[PDB]
RNA sequence: GGGGGGAUGUCCGGGUCGCCCUGGGCACCUCUCCCGGCAGCCUUCGCGGGCAGCCGUAGUCCCGGUUCAUACGUCGCCGC
């Protein structure tokens, strides 16, 4: 992904896909969102699917639960990304009553 | 009480690079330079520079004298034409203007 | 549309001519009996076969002695050759750059290729391998001749225009060696729009023959150089490279980000295409050890280097000069210096499989600087040339200060301000002053703590003003600054100022018939050497 | 130049042993380009040579040698002072390059100057309109800040220049560092005065409403982290913090969800705009798939206008052929559509009217 | 079968010796079946692939004229209609298929199409 | 209270919008709402928004499901994208300081907690 | 001078700041596993081996 | 569950850290907790911070507690300030994506609501 | 996109009451030049300049509704 996304084609491997297909690659997307190792092309894969894919979430109800739990995890996601900078804060007070 | 030196290396220009006769030596017209490797070693045997100066111009083309090898047909953007040759340097200095408004090809 | 031909004589009488016109569509026509076809009021119809494989324009097509193979080359950096008995193709695919010339030998077994990337090579044919080489300087030339294919209203046009400053150091330890930044070719480099340089390569000073080649960013060269769509691929951009002071360590920056044509779909309210590529900037910062046989290896790779709540970019890097360590300056507003030291774990120290330990660069010091924010900043720095103290000029528009830290402590020992007209540019530290050039240039001494030599320059095009620079001998005390005289075009008049450290009397004048590129210095010795873009390259000396 | 200006310095000692300060305001006046009378915008200041502005600065400043110096005012009421101050000369780099004989051995230079100046300009003027000029004018370090907030708090804990000068403060050191700034403030405060400069702080935010009801920023959040964090557990070692932190989480709860419906609105309004022009190009008669219902497609999309350029191989564009146009309309088109034509139409004049079934 | 025709010429020079001169995609799906004709100043080829559609292709001027895809929809119109009844019909392999429609178009001058 | 909104919001009332908003029933009156009043409804919105950010809790909800009911309705209503914009800006007016604050409640959230800490050995002491 | 094709390299992602160590994975690669009870359950008082 | 803890910590084991922590008593177990074995508990959980990073609602809670009981015991005991910065730039690392993740929660949140405006609709349809 | 007009349909004070108009709301067609792009022809080595310009939107005689993709050299097994 991060090759395919170095050349510009992305949107090339994303634009031709079938239902089960683009649910295995929501399933992907959701699983692998969490980690901040990838997030970022987890996010990029994620924008250009929604762009892509929302025109037949109400022809399909299988793919509307996956649009739906990929949210789940992303309402669930902000909160450690909150709770990560809160504590951010919180290892900044000791690093300068230190000196 | 500084001093510039003469300019080195260069562009390889879009002529097409020559060889000589028997195979040994490649003519390569650079911009203001044409010099001529030995192909087995890849080394220079010989760097023919050549002064251009009138802002942008250009080596046109060049050849082998069709009649007798090693001499070169030299032909710059205004019309300034050399006749040199190659194992030595004679004909560096004197070029040959053409009385053009501008050249675009020539063919020997 | 034309753009390039080879004839062939059927035969000491001329019985006929075939020629091959390889057409900037893509195409390579064949037309077959020429002079039999138009000896003949009326003439009979002609029909030119068709051999359609290149995508952009075709840059050389020729037929190979006994005019069985009709050979090509063109940008896609492949070359072809059309079996024209059968109805077959067989390649060369990768090759360094697009095939800018070819020809073929008098005996048919030699081929030579011009490549665009500044080189030429010999092959043996059915060898295939090349029996000669040749390599030159490979910087941004502004060619006379534009290009092949910006004939026919390509998707980006490719134009003849130089943007950055070459990133270029002379090496200590073998001077007559230079470390310069090349794309995989000229045209492949300043296509796509923007300048996409991930190659080092090696040059000779004494003979100029270019040595050698390495990457630095990623690379393909096996792969396809155009995307699906039709706009060339732009490769990570080594911005920054400077050299160690013992010669044998190496820090590089690239950065890299993806088309504002690409994006199209990040976009959700007030956000442009332009901060989409700025927030998806990515940046590597790499440590490599130099072996003797100039070889290039990895050690060290920091992902987010400057990094605050997205990624900021790196701004300047330089060398202590007296021990390994290497200071970079950023847009987060802190200096970072970074050291080696080695991989000890828990007492286990890992080593190379030949025994060497491995080392690794790491975060020495964090220094945060002061900012005075008056009612888009840069950044730059220099070392001493004896070490201990860094001079760190931070670089909001006018309103813009330089500060000297202390390196044995984090401690700063001097801040000083008003001392620029504009956005900075660049910055050196000679023996005791301090030379920073931003739209004015000044010489600034911190010993007396005195503006030694003021300088207004004038007004000119943003390219201009993004393509000066200067360079300090640091042997001789000498600066040299590179201006060209005033959109950037073809057929410019560029000249240098090599000064003195004490007077205002440029030492040397000197105007350059086309706008150079590159200005370095030899460490062994005094004087500079200069690139210039129809890339010819110089040394200036004194004595 | 040197040697010319080293002569109008030597006029101008000579002027001040002779003391006549007119005189000498005069030519200082055609140096910076009495009456002296200014222009309207501080922008707008000619440039002036900086040993002209170093001289004036040791000019109208002192020292005390005791190991520790002390600018004084040796011409406390003068218009080039309040030029100085106008025009933003008096940073610690031009007191420094001013002062290089005196103070080389002295310490914590940044330091001392940055918390003796402003007590100077205070002591100048108590109407510290000056002050605020030199809040709005200089180049400031985070000691000259937090110093000038410290005159501010005590001048008041006619009566908007001082909460002018507050605010300009505020936003210079939100933009000041962490580490200088804590470090100073530390320094040059106690707690006690960090608890009133906190409860302006909450005043602050109080008053710019982000607890009091609906239907009934970064410099702040920036200082109250530099100030708590720089008194520390020494400092407070109540339900005062309970309270506090009550509003700050209601603060929280507000932006968390602005950052949501900003992301809503943003997409609707984008997708509304699109509607903008597809609807005005089906009223046209460009017939694309428009919708037509209350409530919003799934998919927010619309069908643009087919462009009139295409792309062929390998990279080149051409215009696109009405042809193609056509092929690619009658492919936009549904199932089932009412295509009416009128007698302006078979005259040729108007369009037809189009309705498509709503896929 | 790559959906594609190609035009074989004979080379200059030696006998008996043909090459590629021009190949392009005609029609849409692989091209099944192609038969020639030449005569009464006409001389064409029309080739019938997948997609019903016939193509046409001039032969001796093959190259300096376009081609013609026939229509594959069938001559006779096909589809009749009672217009008293709004009753509209058509036919094919062994059915026969009735549509209604229900309702004028000037109450529709969306949803209830 | 359909009716209620939707008087209120085509004879530009203030008190009886805030009768029937300042309190299920919410979607309830989205649901019988009509269209260019949830138009102008967001305009109202978009002030109150502006004029007192304190409660947050309701309004961002309602503003919600008029963008979920009536969404589509405002896009065949194209006209009036400037009523969606001048909220747009103001709410990323409204994110400003999440780019600092989170910050400044983790370094203030420990001198809770210790004096959480110290109260918690408060009454075992 | 054709360039040799190349398979696309993996990512030398960041590792966190506890990676398993040469010895980590040594020690956990002593692998087969193989529990002999004793004899009516005494403890194992001493193993030994020679040099 | 301090002597636990304390056992885990300072003989490095695993599963009984495990057995402690992957379930109030989390304050008492921080309150009982001595001090280097809180530093090397710092240490533990930035090793599984970065090498599972699925559910934080544990253990930022405890690293929490830990910064308010013992955090002052890291001050007097100030040379391991590596284990706090080792973990300090892995919650930098887990920073990134609220700056775009938070916009596409917006845009991916109304295909939600519409779908559940579509199945508010349904019962009733 | 702007500035302006010529002409299309409309309600609110309306007007002897009609041709319409002024004040408000307006959506379309036409002209006008500046905006962004393309092309041609002359002058210049180029940089640039000059000239009459087209395109910024829609459905065809047939039909560009095309043409276009990156090799060999050697395979397999096991270990560090």
């Amino acid at each position: 992904l991060t090759a395919l996304r170095h050349r510009s084609a992305l949107r090339e491997a994303l634009q031709g896909r079938d239902e089960l297909s683009v649910i295995n690659i929501l399933r992907w997307a959701g699983k692998y969102v969490a980690d901040p190792r990838y997030r970022s092309i987890c996010v990029d894969v994620a924008f250009h699917l929604i762009d892509l894919y929302a025109e037949h979430v109400g022809g399909s109800a299988e793919l509307a639960t996956q649009f739906q739990q990929l949210l789940a995890k992303v309402n669930r996601e902000v909160e450690k990304a909150e709770l990560a900078i809160v504590t951010g804060g919180m290892v900044e007070s000791l690093m300068m009553s230190v000196e | 009480s500084w001093k510039v030196s003469k300019p080195m290396g260069g562009r390889m220009s879009d002529i097409d690079p020559i060889f000589s006769q028997d195979e040994r030596h490649l003519i390569i017209t650079y911009n203001t330079s044409i010099q001529v490797y030995s192909t087995e070693d890849s080394l220079l045997v010989r760097r023919i520079a050549l002064p251009l100066t009138p802002s942008a111009t250009h080596i046109v083309s060049s050849a082998l004298s069709k009649s007798n090898p090693d001499y070169l047909w030299v032909a710059c953007s205004d019309g300034r034409i050399w006749h040199i040759n190659w194992t030595s340097g004679e004909g560096v200095d004197t070029p040959s203007t053409i009385d053009t408004k501008k050249l675009l090809d020539m063919a020997v | 549309i034309i753009s390039t031909f080879d004839i062939r004589p059927i035969i000491a009488e001329l019985q006929d001519i075939d020629v091959a016109v390889g057409g900037a569509r893509g195409a390579i026509y064949v037309y077959s009996n020429l002079l039999a076809h138009l000896h003949t009021l009326r003439v009979g119809t002609i029909q030119p076969r068709k051999y359609h494989w290149h995508r952009r324009a075709v840059h050389s097509v020729k037929w190979s002695g006994d005019g069985n193979y009709l050979i090509s080359g063109g940008y896609e950096t492949v070359l072809v050759l059309w079996q024209l008995d059968t109805g077959r193709v067989d390649f060369l695919p990768h090759l360094s750059a697009a095939i800018e010339n070819i020809v073929v030998s008098p005996k048919g077994s030699a081929y030579a290729l011009h490549l665009d990337d500044n080189s030429a090579m010999v092959l043996s044919t059915a060898e295939m391998k090349p029996s000669m080489y040749v390599s030159g300087i490979q910087s941004l030339v502004l060619g006379d001749r534009p290009s092949k294919d910006a004939l026919v209203r390509r998707v980006w046009r490719p134009i003849d225009e130089i943007a950055s400053p070459l990133v270029a150091t002379i090496s200590p330890q073998n001077p007559s060696h230079m470390f310069l930044c090349v794309g995989n070719g000229q045209q492949a480099t300043v296509g796509g729009g923007a300048t996409s340089t991930p190659l080092v390569q090696v040059f000779d000073i004494s003979s100029f023959q270019g040595v050698a080649k390495q990457a630095i960013a990623r690379t393909n060269p096996t792969d396809v150089n155009i995307t699906s769509e039709g706009v060339p691929i732009i490769e990570p951009t080594a911005t920054k490279l400077a050299f160690s002071h013992d010669g044998k360590w190496l820090a590089s920056i690239d950065e890299w980000q993806p088309p504002e044509r690409d994006t199209e779909a990040y976009l959700t309210g007030s956000k442009t295409q332009s901060d989409a590529c700025k927030e998806r900037r990515e940046i590597y910062l790499k440590f490599w050890e130099v072996g003797a046989d100039q070889s290039l290896e990895l050690v060290t790779r920091i992902n987010d280097a400057h990094y605050t709540k997205q990624t900021e970019s790196i701004f300047d890097l330089a060398s202590d000069p007296t021990s390994a360590r290497f200071a970079t300056i950023g847009n987060d507003g802190m200096v970072r210096f970074w050291s080696p030291k080695l991989r000890k774990r828990d007492g286990l120290m890992a080593t190379r499989p030949d025994g060497q330990p491995l080392r690794s660069w790491s975060c020495s010091r964090v220094v945060p600087l002061p900012v005075h924010e008056r009612q888009p900043y840069s950044g730059a720095i220099t070392f001493s040339e004896d070490g201990s103290i860094l001079f760190a000029a931070f670089g909001p528009p006018s309103g813009a200060l330089v500060v000297a830290i202390d390196t044995q402590t984090g401690t700063v020992r001097d801040v000083v301000s008003g001392m620029f007209k504009g956005d900075i540019r660049a910055m050196k530290s000679l023996s005791s002053c301090l030379i920073m050039l931003s739209d004015d240039l000044v010489v600034y001494d911190i010993v007396s703590d005195e503006m030694l030599a003021s300088y207004t320059l004038k007004e000119t095009s943003e390219a201009a003003k993004k393509l000066t620079q200067l360079a300090v001998n640091h042997q001789s005390r000498s600066f040299a600054l590179a201006a060209p005289i005033p959109k950037l075009k073809r057929g410019t008049k560029s000249e240098l100022l090599i000064f003195n450290i004490e007077d205002e009397e440029p030492k040397l004048v000197k105007t350059f018939s086309q706008v150079i590129i590159s200005v370095c210095a030899v460490p062994s010795s005094s004087g500079f050497v200069v690139v210039d873009s129809a890339a010819q390259v110089w040394s200036i000396t004194e004595g | 130049s040197w040697s010319e200006w080293q002569n109008k310095a030597m006029q101008a000692d000579e002027l001040l042993q002779n003391n006549d300060i007119q005189s000498w305001e005069e030519l200082m006046a055609e140096v910076f380009k009495p009456e002296w009378e200014w222009p309207s915008s501080r922008s707008d200041y000619a440039r002036v040579d900086r040993r002209w502005v170093v001289y004036a600065i040791n000019k109208v400043f002192g020292w005390e040698g005791q190991n520790t110096g002390r600018l004084t005012c040796r011409l406390p009421e003068s218009s080039v002072l309040i030029y100085l101050v106008d025009a933003g000369h008096l940073s610690t780099s031009n007191v420094k390059s001013a002062f290089k004989d005196d103070v080389r051995e002295v310490d914590k230079v940044e330091e001392l100057i940055g918390e003796q100046l402003p007590i100077i300009l205070a002591e100048v003027d108590p109407t510290m309109e000056l002050l605020v000029g030199y809040l709005s004018g200089t180049q400031l370090g985070s000691s000259e800040l937090v110093s000038s907030i410290k005159l501010l708090l005590c001048s008041l804990g006619l009566d908007e220049h001082r909460t002018r000068g507050l605010g300009i403060a505020f936003s210079k050191l939100a933009a000041c560092p962490a580490a200088e700034t804590v470090k100073s403030l530390r320094r040059l405060f106690k707690p006690d005065e960090v608890l009133v400069l906190l409860n302006v702080l909450r005043a602050e935010l109080i008053k710019d409403g982000w607890t009091t009801r609906y239907l009934d920023i970064q410099l702040i959040a920036d200082l109250m982290s530099r100030c708590i964090d720089a008194v520390g557990l020494s400092g407070w070692m109540a339900n005062f913090f309970s309270q506090f932190q009550a509003e700050i989480s209601v603060a929280l709860e507000g932006v968390m969800e602005a950052v949501r419906l900003k992301g809503v609105i943003a997409e609707a309004a984008n997708y509304a705009k699109r509607a903008r022009r597809a609807l005005a190009d089906s009223a046209k008669g460009k017939a694309m798939t428009v919708h037509m219902s209350a409530e919003l497609p799934l998919g927010l999309k619309t069908d643009n206008k087919i462009s009139t350029e295409r792309v062929r191989s390998g990279g080149e564009i051409v215009a696109r052929s009405s042809r193609q146009i056509g092929h690619f309309i009658s492919k936009r088109r549904g199932i089932y559509s009412i295509h009416r034509i009128s007698e302006e139409m078979l005259l040729g004049a108007a369009g037809p009217t189009v309705v498509q079934e709503a896929r | 079968m790559d959906r594609r025709t190609a035009v074989y010429e004979p080379m200059a020079g030696q006998s008996g010796r043909w090459s590629k001169v021009f190949h392009r995609r005609y029609h849409q799906h692989d091209v099944k079946a192609m038969a020639s004709f030449e005569g009464k100043g006409m001389s064409v080829v029309v080739s019938g692939g997948s997609d019903a559609s016939p193509i046409v292709l001039p032969l001796r001027a093959l190259g300096k004229e376009f081609h013609r895809t026939l229509p594959h929809l069938p001559q006779h119109p096909t589809v009749l209609s009672a217009p008293k009844a709004r009753y509209i019909l058509s036919w094919w392999e062994n059915e026969i298929r009735i549509w209604h429609l229900l309702n004028s178009a000037q109450q529709f001058l969306p949803l209830n199409l | 209270l359909g009716t209620v909104l939707n008087q209120a919001l085509r004879t530009d009332d203030s008190d009886l919008l805030e009768s029937c908003l300042q309190t299920l029933i919410i979607q309830n009156t989205i649901n019988r709402m009509d269209s260019s009043l949830a138009g102008t409804l967001l305009s109202k919105l978009a002030a109150r928004m502006h004029r007192r950010p304190g409660r947050a809790f309701g309004l961002m909800r309602w503003i919600q499901w008029t963008l979920v009911a009536h969404g589509g309705a405002l896009v065949t209503q194209p006209d009036l994208i400037n009523r969606l914009t001048e909220l747009s800006r103001v709410l990323e007016e409204r994110s400003r300081g999440l780019s600092s604050l989170l910050a400044l409640k983790g370094k203030l959230d420990m001198l809770d907690a210790q004096l959480k800490y110290r109260k918690a050995l408060k009454m075992a002491g | 001078m054709a360039a040799e094709v190349v398979p696309l390299p993996q990512l030398k992602l960041p590792s966190g700041p506890s990676p398993i160590t040469a010895e980590q994975r040594y020690w956990r690669s002593f692998k087969k596993q193989k529990s002999h009870t004793s004899t009516a359950n005494w403890p194992i008082s001493h193993i030994s081996f020679p040099a």
